[PDB]
């Protein structure tokens, strides 16, 4: 302009790092910024001020990933240790960017909760169909499959862990526990009673109080059948309020 | 080429476009991709042969598709998702599927049909005329 | 190939004749990665600059002299510039000027500033991520023994299952490792020793599920065999057919020990060495001031 | 009804299959570049002005 | 460029473009995608240099992308429908001229390589209801078509935007499947634990037998003692299910089909 005001606005991609969170993922919320200056002008010969306290998102095409929540931009007047003499200025503006999780409850929490619901179900399962371990393996593989998955989806910093990545390794473990309490309850159905006579506190568990709160063998299968009851009820509910906890 | 109709001033008027009619050697992908889908695909046809008391031929059944499958998935990413036609090893994939589920689903009506009791179901004497005196000896069972 | 800078920041003139410049640059360098002790492993990384132009009698390189006179002998971190990597940490920068001798006619030297980024590994998101995992799989390798000798034992089917979940993290790892074949990580050593014991147990879980499905109207049975897994390892046509599926109980039993046994010592020793790769104590000053 | 069941797949999977690959294993660029222009377009048939 | 003697300058430059075109995720893969190239003057203001949309040869305001049909290259996957051409006034504010490829895409690759084995997968998980519980298999069976359709699904959400505005209409498909099978899987056991009953585990209630042997067999046509009542139950819960699964199925994916069908592009490009 003819005062000698000039304005330029040139376009520019920022790759800026950016600290990402993953505690909450996908419920996260990310803090990243972009500290602005000039290079080799110090505040004292060149001063860059803020044109407003926030940046202009009216020409802001709508992410549909990610909720701007708010965005600020800060002057600040570091000192450098290659420059002690003077403070070199800098705006650094900051988005609070919140993701809409639609996407990654659909494509990831809702098959991992099925199946950790199925995980408890092999206990309702009787041991002579045969296949009680076909169905918990093939949950263990799954879960491993999207263990897999989600290894793809955060960085491997060891900031900290993800809540999806805690639900998913707890659901890890109480998967093995689960195949581990199956395989003992299976040796249990399929205990020879000649050599494996039952201990007068198991049969005083597991046929009088628990459900009341050739012979012999129906005796240990009829203990694996209540051990099956228990443990469906308590791997239900555990399940149940493990995801609750975590959600 | 020139294009009688475009404008004499126009850029489309005229070009050199030179040609490259290549054909693909194939022995690599007989190798490596027909043979193996082809093998596992015929493979289904044991599920007839292996008895119902074996408790396996749904396992082989599905594990064929489950192949199928997998073949299908490399293969598509190998080729562009173009919607002209179907690539002919993906016209066998998807009949071998086909095929493949059909076989399931027979297997699955073999295996009901051989767990029934007259407790639970009728033997009518047309089935028995049919499939105990005509269709065996037709089949040289 | 991006030998130079990033941005061509302006220099600063100073009065007397000194010229300072510092421009930001990202660089993309060879650091040859030792995957030994993944993921506990520390890499020596390095950055090494010279003067693209000119030789060691027309610019030479020194470092740069702190306030207090002390030669920063290694790179410089700035507590309002330096931001952690959160997977990375660094423990020693130093840096050495080397010189050398020129062409083999005696050539004019040549000096280049080598630093040496030492930086180890932040192991906690592998161990709970990765290291957990295949721990619990090579867990249910054991499992198979307990499960019956006799029809309804998905006891092959299980360790195979097993191994194919195995041989998944052994896909894992190879995509997040290079194709380098100076070592192999300590941790695809324990996959691969899981795939065999894997192996091992399959061909166990045959021949248990072999004698016990055994007959006395098809096979002998040997007597020191019968005689071993009857009274010899427990205190170390039906009463045939139970003496098959006890000797298949005791085979399974043993087996079972020897195989935990030997899984825990191979899982052990090989775990071992990452815990002890430690970064090694060094003369040199931590990279950042605590 | 299984070996029934096998008489008729088998032949039409195998015929199925044969018809696909054959009618694949058929498949040739045509003997010049251009349908209906009679010039191969060969280093062989130099067409001198 | 070419100046002719009056002073009127053309120019015809070569563009390679890659322009962000928000996509319509919900149809897929029965979709038609509505991209948008907004063309102006970066730094002139529209009281300096006013953006028109090119006029046809006679001089009509053909405002269309052009599109030579004798050379264009032909897309495999995607039809272009409508193109039209709009100029944008200002709401120091600038004119805009925003090109419009409707572009539809073209489904018979999906159709064959995606939705006919998750329909073929599907009908399998619904025949497990027809196993029966002696076969030893219906676990096999359920869990495989289960986690089929999982790697199907998982496969599939690379391909849809990881955009969340919305969710695909296959993608609903695909998670309806599978709480289906999840479900089937759920009933299955529910009848492997009904047939292995005897009266050593389960003694037979009254409104179990008054429900499951006169009642739903009358409607199913259906027809050591204590052990077959508890098997006969079983058989006729079992076929319970599959008729039950099959309308579920049946209804629930034609309805979500037919939905994806229906939402054709619109004649108009400005609706
Ligand atoms: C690999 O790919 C390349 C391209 O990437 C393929 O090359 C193409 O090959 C085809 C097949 O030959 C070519 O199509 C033919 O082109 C010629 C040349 O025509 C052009 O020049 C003429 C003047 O030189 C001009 O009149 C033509 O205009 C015509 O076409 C345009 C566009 O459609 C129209 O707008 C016009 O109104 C006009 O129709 C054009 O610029 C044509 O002569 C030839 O036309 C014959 O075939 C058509 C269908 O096959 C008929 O509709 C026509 O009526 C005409 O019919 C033919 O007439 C002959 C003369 O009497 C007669 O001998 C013949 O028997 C008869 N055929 C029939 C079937 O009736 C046709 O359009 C195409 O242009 C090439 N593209 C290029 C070079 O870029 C190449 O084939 C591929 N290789 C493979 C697959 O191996
Ligand atoms: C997301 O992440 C971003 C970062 O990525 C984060 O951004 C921070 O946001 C917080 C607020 O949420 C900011 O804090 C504010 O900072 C303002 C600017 O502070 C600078 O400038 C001050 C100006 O000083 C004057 O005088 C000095 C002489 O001292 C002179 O140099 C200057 O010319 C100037 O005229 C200066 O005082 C200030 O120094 C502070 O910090 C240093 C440490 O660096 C400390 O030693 C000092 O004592 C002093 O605290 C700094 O240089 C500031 O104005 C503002 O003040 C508010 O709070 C105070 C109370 O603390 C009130 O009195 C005042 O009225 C204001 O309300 C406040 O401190 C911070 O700077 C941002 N940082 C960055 C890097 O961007 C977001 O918060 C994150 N958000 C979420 C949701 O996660
Ligand atoms: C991290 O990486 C650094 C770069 O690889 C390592 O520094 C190098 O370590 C090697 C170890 O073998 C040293 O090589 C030895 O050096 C000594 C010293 O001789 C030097 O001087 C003579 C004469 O000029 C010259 O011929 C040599 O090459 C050396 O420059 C020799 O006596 C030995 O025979 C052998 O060559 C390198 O010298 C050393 N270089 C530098 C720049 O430090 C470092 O050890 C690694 N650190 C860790 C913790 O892994
Ligand atoms: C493809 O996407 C295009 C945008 O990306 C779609 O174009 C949109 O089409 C709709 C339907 O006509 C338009 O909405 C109308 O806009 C006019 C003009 O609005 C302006 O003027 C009024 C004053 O009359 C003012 O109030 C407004 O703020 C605007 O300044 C209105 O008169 C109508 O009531 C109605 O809102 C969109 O404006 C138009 N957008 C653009 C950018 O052109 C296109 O239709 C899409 N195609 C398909 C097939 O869906
Ligand atoms: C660089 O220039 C300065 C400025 O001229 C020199 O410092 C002295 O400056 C005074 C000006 O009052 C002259 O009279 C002296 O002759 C200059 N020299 C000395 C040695 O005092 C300075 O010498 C010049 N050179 C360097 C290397 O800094
Ligand atoms: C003088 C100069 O170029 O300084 C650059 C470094 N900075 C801006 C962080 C102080």
């Amino acid at each position: 302009q003819y005062t000698g005001h000039i304005t330029w606005t040139p376009p520019a991609i920022f790759k800026s790092y950016c600290e990402i969170i993953v505690t909450h993922f996908p419920f996260d919320e990310q803090n990243c910024s972009m500290k602005l200056g000039t290079w080799t002008y110090d505040g004292s010969v060149v001063a860059i001020n803020p044109e407003s306290d926030q940046p202009d998102l009216s020409n802001f095409m709508e992410s549909g990933e990610w909720v701007i929540k708010e965005s600020r931009g800060w002057k600040h007047s570091v000192t450098y240790s290659c420059c002690p003499d003077t403070p070199y200025l800098d705006i650094t503006y900051h988005f609070v960017m919140q993701r809409l999780p639609l996407y990654f409850i659909v494509n990831v929490i809702i098959p991992c909760l099925l199946f950790s619901f199925l995980t408890g179900l092999v206990f309702y399962l009787p041991t002579d169909s045969g296949e009680k371990m076909t169905l918990s393996i093939s949950v263990l593989l799954s879960l491993t499959v999207f263990l897999l998955v989600i290894v793809e989806l955060i960085p491997s910093t060891s900031s900290a862990v993800p809540l999806i990545g805690k639900y998913m390794l707890f659901t890890m473990v109480f998967v093995i526990a689960s195949i581990i309490i199956t395989v003992i309850v299976i040796n249990t159905h399929h205990r020879s009673p000649s050599t494996h006579v039952m201990p007068n506190w198991v049969r005083k568990v597991f046929i009088d109080t628990i459900p009341n709160i050739n012979n012999a063998a129906a005796e240990w299968k009829y203990v694996a059948m209540v051990m099956d009851h228990i443990l469906l009820g308590v791997f239900m509910l555990v399940c149940i309020i493990g995801t609750l906890a975590v959600f | 080429n020139v294009d009688p109709r475009a404008p004499l001033d126009s850029p489309s008027r005229q070009d050199i476009t030179f040609y490259l009619i290549i054909r693909r050697k194939p022995l690599f992908y007989i190798i490596n991709i027909l043979v193996p889908c082809v093998l596992i695909s015929f493979m289904v046809n044991l599920v007839f042969y292996l008895p119902a008391d074996s408790g396996e031929k749904t396992s082989v059944a599905i594990s064929v598709l489950l192949a199928q499958s997998v073949f299908l998935l490399l293969i598509s990413k190998r080729l562009p998702a173009t919607s002209m036609a179907i690539p002919l090893i993906g016209k066998f994939l998807l009949f071998g599927m086909v095929l493949v589920t059909m076989v399931v689903v027979i297997c699955v009506i073999v295996l009901n049909i051989h767990f029934r009791t007259p407790s639970t179901h009728v033997l009518s004497e047309g089935v028995k005329k049919l499939f105990l005196e005509t269709l065996p000896e037709l089949l040289h069972m | 190939g991006q030998f130079g800078v990033a941005y061509d920041a302006n220099v600063l003139v100073y009065e007397g004749g000194s010229v300072t410049w510092l421009p930001p640059a990202i660089y993309r360098s060879v650091c040859a990665v030792e995957v030994t002790y993944f993921p506990f492993d520390w890499q020596n990384c390095s950055l090494i600059f010279r003067s693209q132009t000119y030789n060691a009698e027309e610019v030479e390189f020194t470092f740069a002299v702190d306030n207090d006179g002390k030669t920063i002998n290694k790179i410089d971190i700035d507590t309002e510039a330096y931001t952690e990597n959160g997977e990375w940490a660094i423990d020693f920068c130093p840096g050495v000027i080397r010189r050398h001798h020129g062409g083999a006619t005696d050539g004019p030297g040549e000096t280049d500033v080598i630093y040496s980024l030492i930086i180890r590994r932040k192991p906690l998101f592998y161990v709970i991520n990765i290291i957990v995992p295949c721990v619990l799989i090579s867990g249910l390798v054991l499992l198979a023994y307990f499960l019956p000798a006799q029809a309804g034992g998905q006891k092959c089917t299980v360790s195979i299952n097993v191994l194919l979940a195995q041989t998944v993290f052994l896909f894992l790892i190879a995509q997040k490792i290079p194709e380098t074949s100076l070592s192999v990580p300590l941790l695809g050593r324990f996959l691969i020793f899981v795939m065999v014991v894997a192996t091992l147990i399959v061909m166990n879980c045959v021949i248990v599920l072999n004698v016990s499905q055994r007959t006395p109207t098809t096979h002998a049975m040997s007597p020191r065999l019968r005689h071993v897994l009857l009274e010899l390892l427990p205190r170390l046509t039906g009463e045939e057919v139970s003496d098959w599926v006890r000797m298949g109980n005791a085979l399974d039993n043993i087996c079972f020990w020897a195989a935990l046994v030997l899984f825990s010592v191979g899982s052990s020793l090989i775990f071992l060495g990452a815990y002890f790769n430690r970064v090694p104590d060094l003369p040199y000053a931590p990279c950042i001031q605590p | 009804v299984d070996r029934l069941c096998l008489f008729v797949v088998t032949p039409v999977m195998v015929v199925g299959t044969a018809w696909i690959f054959l009618q694949g294993v058929y498949n040739q660029p045509p003997p010049q570049p251009f349908p209906g222009d009679p010039y191969s377009y060969n280093v062989q048939d130099k067409r001198f002005i | 460029v070419v100046v002719s003697s009056d002073g009127s300058v053309r120019w015809q430059p070569p563009g390679i473009y890659r322009s962000s075109c928000s996509i319509q995720v919900t149809y897929f893969p029965f979709d038609w995608q509505n991209c948008t190239m907004v063309f102006s003057s970066y730094s002139y203001d529209s009281s300096e240099v006013s953006l028109q949309t090119g006029l046809g040869p006679d001089g009509q305001g053909h405002q269309e992308i052009h599109i030579h049909e004798g050379t264009f290259i032909e897309n495999g996957q995607w039809e272009i429908i409508h193109k039209p051409s709009r100029l944008i006034q200002p709401p120091g504010q600038r004119q805009e001229v925003i090109f419009y490829l409707i572009i539809r895409r073209k489904p018979l690759f999906y159709l064959v390589n995606v939705i006919a084995p998750c329909i073929l997968i599907t009908l399998l998980a619904i025949f497990v209801f027809y196993l029966p519980p002696d076969a030893g298999e219906k676990m096999g069976l359920s869990i495989f078509a289960l986690l089929t359709l999982t790697v199907f699904l998982l496969l599939l959400a690379d391909k849809v935007p990881e955009t969340s505005l919305s969710v695909p209409i296959i993608i609903k498909y695909l998670m309806f499947t599978m709480v289906l099978v999840t479900f089937s899987v759920i009933l299955s056991v529910v009848v492997l634990n009904l047939h292995h009953r005897s009266p050593h585990t389960h003694q037979m209630p009254l409104w179990v037998r008054q429900i499951f042997i006169h009642k739903l067999p009358l409607y199913l046509r259906l027809k050591d003692a204590l052990k077959e009542d508890w098997q006969f139950v079983a058989m006729v819960v079992d076929r319970l299910f599959l008729w039950t699964f099959i309308i579920f199925t049946s209804v629930g994916t034609l309805v979500i089909f037919l939905d994806a069908t229906y939402h054709l592009p619109p004649p108009d490009p400005f609706p």
